[PDB]
RNA sequence: GAAAGAAUUAAAUUAAUAUAAUGGUAUAACUGUGCGAUAAUUGUAACACAAACGAGUGAAACAAGUACGUAAGUAUGGCA
RNA sequence: AUAUAUUUUAGUAAUAGAUAAAAAUAUGUACAGUAAAAUUGUAAGGAAAACAAUAAUAACUUUCUC
């Protein structure tokens, strides 16, 4: 009938398939469907809130930006010049890395190179 | 059928029908797939995504401050020319294509707070040319990515037909699986981590590399799939292994700007770039 | 020639009643080279692993910061750089 | 805590079931849902897990939000702007929310769902937007009811018709249906339901029923008919069902006549029109409006031309359609309308 | 010698009716291949994309700004009508049936169900 | 001969019979039609008897 | 100022159309999908186009029944 | 912890989306959508396998916010 090979791939294919493995549908009370709707909507307002946060910040941060470069161009033109260059190949650098969910050991290096 | 002559008429009213709301047929289907009622329901937001986070905190602000050019103006792509009308010939005439493409090209806009370059989405596309001869080979390779992913992979099919490379047309060869959000950044994070670093001679991602517009790729070999953790814990149920390409979506305007976003999440770049 | 799995009948999935692929996973802590934990969602059923080679201690990602056993273990007496100065006249080549 | 206040805010944002109330509202998920009647159901059923806290926490916020909302809505002094702060306020409010979902809007009470209630309305106008309001539209659209009597619709007020006194059933006339004239012998009742905000004392309303198929064989083609026609007509957010107990007989520029369809003269559509009249300033009380009796033919009936004399708006439409059928007949015997005519099969 | 001596008929397709021309129930105001004028008012399309007209009345070549760049053929009920007819008016109608005043024959349709 | 002809039979039994063309090795063909002797839509069945090109019957019930 | 939606504009019929070539087709006639598998049904078909006759073509309408569609309606095989 | 009995599971098989230009039901109807080429890239991949990306947002509605 069929090759332990094969045998093998209708396995490998199973644990991806969704036959006789999904539980029944969340059913809820109506009362207990209000209660998951406060709780969702609330939650995107507060999401929503976040984002204009984070983004009226980044607003002001480029405003300020170009308040000083406005400045700077009207003191000392030499300093404005250095300071709008093309940041094309700019690379962050490879210590500041992504936030764990746990510090390490050796939680800050005092010395490098 | 007593015509094939297609033709909508015109309404009376301004109010915008949705047809479907008007049927009884498909009950389930009129709840949205975020709506809890729906059997299409998923928990969406259920931790939090640290490489968002990290984004968000430090990144953004940092990419804003590189981006900022001082009274930068907006960057008009190749687009389609109209004709100057020297001739009556002109008068419905088709814009002339664009100065070097076939293809129109977009409009590059200054960086603000608004269009700061973000990750969009990943796709990783698995085309096992040993599928050819064993449809087998296929399904294991979209397990692989199942396992790798923690998402649902959609089967590749051959849409070519060639002799010199022995392939048919309309056969099952691979898999893609398209993540966005959260899964997406674990996927990143992970690359990050725990496989880029075991490639051995792994210099980075190529300089070179790239779309023109805010898109980044490379790819693994069957070697490197074998860091995977899902992959790596039993080495005994994965005997064949799989390449796989990585086409990263950035939100980046250009290209150099996308390899700086991705630079920002410690992905490493060699080449020398254009 | 072409080796398949032949398909048998598809089971009708009805508008509206297609449900989103869950897949089961567990909440498993990856602890990297050094002592930094991170927690990750995964398939496979393992809580705990820890890694040997990561980002954490590959030289590319930090700049600023069994045969070869078995060769030790049988070369032990000898201890074996002060060794590699003595063997290694560079005239010859 | 503004919600659990009801010093200045209405009753209906409450809601009346206590214990519903209750479960919406505990410290732990120890009692079980009152919309699962029956015992072993309830035994069945677990809500999931954590739901509680969470919950308790978004009603917080939500309520803080409410009441921050509220700081302003009492210093707006327009009124559109102050009921659309209102609604802001209390449309994410859990219980209102529960009270509007879960019992009927047509036939709606008082205490749970007031329509005099800002956010109650909106609920009810955006339920409509929704499905109702779209059938309607398509209704009009394709059995050409719009550009052959009046132009446009811009639905604003929801309305329904019903046939009580003729047969003795309650069914709600969804549009464009057919029916029999045994069961629309006798007159309709109206039901316009206002979404908008709108001034209950002086705005007066006007109801037209029209039969735009009626055969004019000198023109070779058809005529209008005015079946119905009622005016100044006064509504009120919950007070809307237009019937013999409310309007007089002064009210009545027309009164009812049947659909009574020769045979093969086809199908014949009854579109009722809702018109807001229009509303004077410096003059308290609700203005009412003449019509020349004399002026204004049934037989024959331009809508569009009565609407520009006494310059209404079409709110609301709704419409059914007739044809011949056995009891037509007996209808215009009845009513004592002539024999009635009988066409040609084919259309020559 | 091979000679490429082999054509088919010439298929009779210009327009059967013209502008302003009286036209009857079921006659063809066109013959096409495929939709060069499209079907306007009181006016059918056939298998072979043929515009026949459903009423008596006055064929019509016109444009309408709903459908830009396509032509159409309609027939006006009468020539008083300009027959890319106004939107928001109301249709012009044909009855088309007469009453039965010989009353042998309304008694008859009476019965007829 | 690729497409042979064949009589299908009114199931109701008028006498009333349709006839239609089908590839030589086609599935059985019934059909609901008209028949004007009892004025309504009926089942057609082939009067005569034929080979078919064997299909395997797809199995639905997962089989070992 | 931001997010989402509705979309609109430009371009396109160069792909695709069971099949030649031509005309048509995104308002899609192309493609996907639910139901279905019925209208690839039954009697009368006027009136046109074309047309020596024999034939050929489009087809309103009337009557019987069927399928899909909330409805409007659409289907008397296939874009021609 | 272990024995018997009575059951229950394991037949492990793909579509999870009204799917939308890989292949497959070529006639009906209902709902919905848009192709192709060329270009820039990417593990074996090379002119030729697969996947990604490549015209414009003025006005409008809703949501959050200064
Ligand atoms: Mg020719
Ligand atoms: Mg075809
Ligand atoms: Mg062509
Ligand atoms: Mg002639
Ligand atoms: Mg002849
Ligand atoms: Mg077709």
């Amino acid at each position: 009938s069929l090759s332990p090979l094969a045998q093998r791939v209708v396995t490998q294919l199973s644990v991806m398939s969704a036959s006789r493995k999904q539980p029944k549908l969340l059913k809820l009370a109506r009362e207990d469907l209000i209660k998951h709707q406060t709780i969702e909507k609330c939650w995107s307002i507060y999401q929503q809130q976040q984002r204009e946060r984070r983004n009226l910040q980044l607003e002001l941060q480029y405003k300020s930006i170009e308040r000083s470069m406005n400045l700077l161009q009207e003191l000392s033109p030499r300093l404005f010049e250095a300071a709008n260059a093309s940041e094309k190949g700019k690379r962050f650098p490879m210590e500041m890395k992504v936030p764990t969910d746990f510090p390490p050991n050796t939680l800050w290096h005092y010395n490098f190179r | 059928p007593k015509s094939a002559c297609s033709l909508v008429k015109p309404v009376h009213h301004l109010v915008k029908i949705d047809k479907s709301k008007l049927s009884p047929r498909f009950p389930e289907l009129k709840y949205d797939k975020s709506d809890i009622r729906s059997p299409g329901f998923k928990p969406k937001d259920t931790h939090a995504d640290r490489l968002n986070d990290h984004y968000l905190n430090t990144l953004q602000s940092d990419l804003l401050l590189i981006n900022y050019s001082h009274n930068a103006a907006v960057v008009k792509g190749l687009k389609q020319r109209a004709w100057s009308g020297d001739s009556p010939y002109h008068l419905n005439r088709p814009p002339k294509n664009p100065r070097g493409s076939k293809a129109q090209l977009p409009d590059i806009h200054p960086i603000k707070w608004s269009n700061i370059p973000g990750l969009e989405s990943v796709v990783i596309n698995c085309f096992v040319r040993e599928a050819r001869e064993n449809q087998l080979l296929a399904i294991t390779a979209a397990l692989q990515l199942q396992q790798i992913t923690g998402c649902k992979p959609h089967p590749i099919f051959s849409k070519n037909d060639v002799p010199t490379w022995k392939l048919r047309k309309g056969h099952q060869m691979g898999a893609k699986v398209e993540l966005k959000g959260k899964e997406m950044s674990q996927f990143l994070s992970t690359l990050t981590e725990i496989v880029l670093p075991r490639i051995r001679e792994y210099k980075g991602i190529s300089n070179q590399s790239g779309n023109r517009f805010g898109g980044i790729s490379f790819g693994l070999t069957a070697e490197d799939i074998k860091f995977f953790p899902e992959i790596d814990a039993n080495q005994d149920s994965w005997p064949k292994t799989f390449g796989m390409h990585i086409n990263i979506n950035t939100s980046a305007q250009l290209d150099y700007q996308a390899r700086t976003l991705l630079s920002g999440f410690q992905f490493p770049f060699f080449g020398e770039e254009k | 020639t072409r080796i398949t799995l032949p398909r048998r009948p598809a089971k009708k999935i009805q508008l509206g009643k297609s449900r989103p692929a869950i897949y089961h996973q567990f909440n498993v802590k990856m602890e990297l080279s050094d002592g930094s934990v991170v927690i990750r969602r995964s398939q496979y059923p393992k809580g705990e692993i820890r890694l040997i080679q990561d980002q954490r201690n590959n030289p590319l990602w930090n700049p600023s910061r069994g045969s070869l056993d078995r060769f030790n273990k049988r070369y032990s007496s000898l201890f074996s750089t002060v060794e590699l100065s003595e063997e290694n006249k560079k005239k010859t080549q | 805590h503004i919600w659990s206040d009801f010093t200045t805010r209405p009753s209906s944002l409450s809601i009346q079931s206590s214990k519903v109330k209750n479960y919406l509202f505990q410290k732990k998920a120890s009692l079980d849902p009152p919309s699962i009647s029956r015992r072993s159901n309830r035994i069945k059923y677990s809500p999931p897990e954590h739901i509680d806290e969470i919950f308790r926490m978004s009603y917080d916020f939500l309520e803080q939000r409410s009441s921050k909302f509220y700081e302003l809505a009492n210093k707006t002094k327009n009124p559109l702007k102050k009921d659309a702060l209102l609604i802001k306020a209390e449309i994410n409010n859990p219980e209102v929310q529960y009270n509007f979902q879960f019992n009927n809007k047509l036939n709606n009470v008082k205490d749970i769902i007031d329509y005099d209630v800002p956010v109650y309305r909106h609920l009810g106008k955006q339920h409509w937007e929704s499905y109702g309001q779209m059938l309607l539209m398509q209704r009009l659209e394709t059995l050409a009811a719009i550009p052959d009597t009046l132009p446009t619709l811009v639905p604003r007020a929801e309305v329904n018709i019903k046939f009580p006194f003729s047969t003795g059933v309650n069914k709600w006339i969804e549009p464009g249906e057919f029916l029999s004239s045994n069961v629309t012998s006798m007159r309709p009742i109206f039901k316009i339901q206002e979404y908008e905000l709108v001034n209950v004392e002086k705005q007066l309303y006007t109801v037209l029923i029209v039969n735009p198929d009626v055969p004019d064989l000198s023109n070779d083609s058809f005529k209008t008919a005015l079946c119905y026609g009622l005016v100044n007509i006064n509504l009120t957010y919950n007070d809307n069902l237009i019937d013999p107990r409310k309007f007089h007989s002064s009210n009545i520029i027309a009164d009812y006549l049947p659909p009574v369809p020769e045979k093969n003269a086809g199908k014949q559509r009854f579109v009722v029109w809702v018109f807001r009249q229009p509303l004077i300033e410096d003059k308290q009380g609700p203005n009412m409006l003449e019509i020349d009796r004399k002026e204004l033919s049934r037989d024959d009936f331009d809508i569009r031309q009565f609407t520009k004399k006494y310059n209404l708006t079409a709110i609301g439409a709704h419409i059914w359609r007739s044809e011949w059928d056995a009891k037509v007949a007996a209808v215009r015997e009845k009513y004592g309308l002539p024999p009635g005519r009988v066409f040609s099969r084919v259309r020559r | 010698s091979r000679t490429s001596m082999k054509d088919s008929a010439g298929r009779r397709l210009g327009p059967k009716k013209y502008e302003g021309q009286d036209v009857s129930t079921g006659e063809i105001i066109m013959r096409q291949r495929g939709t060069k004028f499209y079907p306007g008012e009181n006016v059918g399309i056939g298998k072979d994309h043929s515009i026949f007209a459903l009423e008596p009345g006055v064929v019509r070549y016109y444009l309408d700004p709903f459908h830009p760049k396509r032509k159409f053929i309609g027939v006006a009920l009468r020539r008083d009508l300009k027959l890319p007819s106004p939107h928001f008016e109301p249709t012009v109608r044909r009855f088309g049936r007469f009453e039965l005043t010989n009353k042998r024959a309304a008694y008859k349709e009476e019965n007829s169900i | 001969s690729k497409n042979s002809v064949i009589k299908l039979l009114s199931t109701a039994a008028s006498g009333y019979s349709r006839y239609i063309s089908i590839k030589k090795g086609a599935p059985l063909v019934t059909q609901v039609r008209y028949d004007p002797v009892v004025k309504r839509h009926v089942l057609f069945k082939e009067a005569k008897k034929r080979k078919v090109a064997e299909r395997k019957p797809l199995d639905f019930l997962r089989t070992a």
